[PDB]
Formats: structure tokens, sequence, C-alpha cells
């Protein structure tokens, strides 16, 4: 019986949930990657009230829920403002954690950097800081997949014909191989997904899909900034996550206090998977660090 | 994103 209300924001609209944990420990925001997606996907941290850890979600600007705002403003350096925007509007000044996932989570970065002065903590999912390596590493993936499928994209990828049938069958296999490891998508994450193959968002601000990043996030790459940050934080990744944690490294590389835990046999929504252990993590990050 |  989580509190789903709207709220105001920059001329657009957005919808935030939180479900105030009982006792007020700590107040952790999270961030949805993508981007073009929605929280529904991260749902799952819903254990963490139960530590008393107060949870608020969140629909990015024209995301889920939430209203586009004019086109111009279609970055992260925007989406950012936002966070802020909000999150002060929300409880003023007061000491508050994050955790974005994947695209949430650099955006989580670079909002880091900035407005730096209004955090406590900081857990990454998977994150990461430069687009364009990310990319370059999920070639690798592709190119370890096997030929059939290995073949399909680079093929009808090189043409547009991402509609093509023998393109998904790659696209969803793959998936179940770097987003879901062992199973069947849940509620939270479909709902969510499908959101972004129905905004505007994920469309121009990102690309045809997660590998295939044509949007305006190729170019950012702002991991000589994150080393500015100097408060607490926590990164986390999965052996065969889409992004995979050779990427994270860096981020923990350029910045110090970080303690890097790759999650064994998990893909990206690790929050799922692992889940049952996943949560502790965050949470004995986030208490400890009182 | 896709899904079955
Ligand atoms: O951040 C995301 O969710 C997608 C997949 C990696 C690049 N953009």
């Amino acid at each position: 019986e989580c509190i789903e209300n709207y709220a105001k924001v920059n001329g657009i609209y957005i919808y935030y949930k939180l479900c105030k944990a009982p006792e007020e420990k700590a107040k952790l925001m999270t961030m949805h990657g993508g981007p073009g997606m929605s929280h529904d996907y991260l749902l799952s941290l819903r254990d963490m009230t139960k530590e008393g850890i107060t949870v608020l979600f969140y629909d990015q600007f024209g995301c889920g829920r939430s209203e586009e705002p004019d086109q111009s403003k279609f970055t992260i350096d925007y989406g950012v403002e936002e966070a802020e925007a909000l999150r002060s509007k929300l409880f003023g000044n007061e000491k508050v954690f994050l955790m974005g996932s994947a695209y949430g989570g650099a955006l989580a970065l670079a909002y880091a950097v900035k407005y730096q002065d209004h955090l406590k903590g900081l857990i990454v999912s998977g994150g990461l800081s430069s687009v364009p390596l990310t990319v370059k590493e999920m070639n690798r993936l592709i190119d370890e997949l096997p030929a059939k499928y290995r073949d399909a994209i680079k093929k009808y990828g090189s043409s547009g014909s991402y509609e093509n049938p023998e393109y998904q069958e790659a696209v969803n296999y793959f998936y179940h191989q770097h987003l879901l490891r062992s199973e069947d998508w849940p509620p939270e994450v479909l709902k969510s997904l499908e959101y972004a193959e129905r905004r505007n968002v994920y469309r121009i601000m990102n690309g045809p899909n997660e590998f295939t990043i044509t949007g305006t996030i190729k170019d950012w790459d702002i991991t000589d900034k994150i080393s500015a940050i100097k408060i607490p934080t926590l990164i986390t990744v999965g052996e065969y996550d889409e992004v995979t944690p050779n990427v994270a490294r860096v981020i923990h590389e350029k910045i110090a206090g970080s303690e890097l835990h790759v999650f064994r046999d998990c893909s990206h929504l690790t929050m799922w998977e692992d889940r049952e252990g996943y949560n502790k993590l965050l949470s004995d990050f986030i208490l400890k660090h009182l | 994103p896709l899904g079955g």
C-alpha cells in the first residue's frame, strides 16, 4: 500500500511511488535505466522497507506514467535536474541514497557528480559512465554469440530490418542470456520493457534496443568526471551482464571506497534472479554507512 | 526490448 501520487515538476508531471519504510532509517531513491523504460521492474526493492529502508520510485521525463517535456530537453544532463527538482521537492534538505539501474546508474553517476552535495551513498546495479565503451563491449558479447545469431544481428542490423523475424530470434534468445538468466520474465519487468516499446524516449534517446544504441546517448562518456565523486559508493554486476562487468570496474576504478561485487551466475535484472540475497548486500551497504 |  505505497502512496502512488503524482508531482508536477519543470512544466511537466511526474509519477512517484514510495513505500515509506516503517522505521525511517534511510531514504533510498531509485533510478531506472533504458532510457525510455520505467521503475516497474525495480519493484523487488520492496524487500528493503523491511529493513526500515524507505524506497522511492519514479518514472523519468516522458517515461512510464510521467509525461515528456519539450523534445529539446531530451538528454541526460536534463534527467539529472529532474531527479533533484524532484528530490528537493520531496524532502528538502535530507541525507538520501541513490540506486540507478543500468542507464539509471549512469544517470545516477552523472547526477552524483554535480549535485553530490545531496548524497549519503550511491548504489549502481550494472551501470556505466562511457556509453561508447559499453557498446564496444557488447559487440564482443554478440560476437561470442553462436554464428546463427551473431550473423543475423550484424546482417539485419546493418540494414534496419529490426522488425525482421530472424532478428528477433537472436534478440529474445540474447536477452535470455545477458538480461535475464535461466528463467521466465516476471510481471514487473514485462510491463516495464513493454513501456519502452511504447514511449517516445527509448525510441529517440536510446536506440532500437539495448545493443543497438543509436539514440542521443552514444556520444556520452563522463568517465573522467566520475573521479570527482568522493562520497561512499557501491557497484554490482553479473558475470554475464549485458553491461559486462568489465565496464563496472572502470567506475570502481575511477572511484575509491567502492567495493565492486559481481554476482555469480547472474545477468542484468540481478535484482530479480539472486534477488533473494541481492537486497541484503544493498541494505548491508546502506545501514553500515551510517 | 522484446519478450514472450
Ligand atoms: O542502460 C540501458 O538500460 C540500455 C542497455 C545498455 C545501454 N542502454
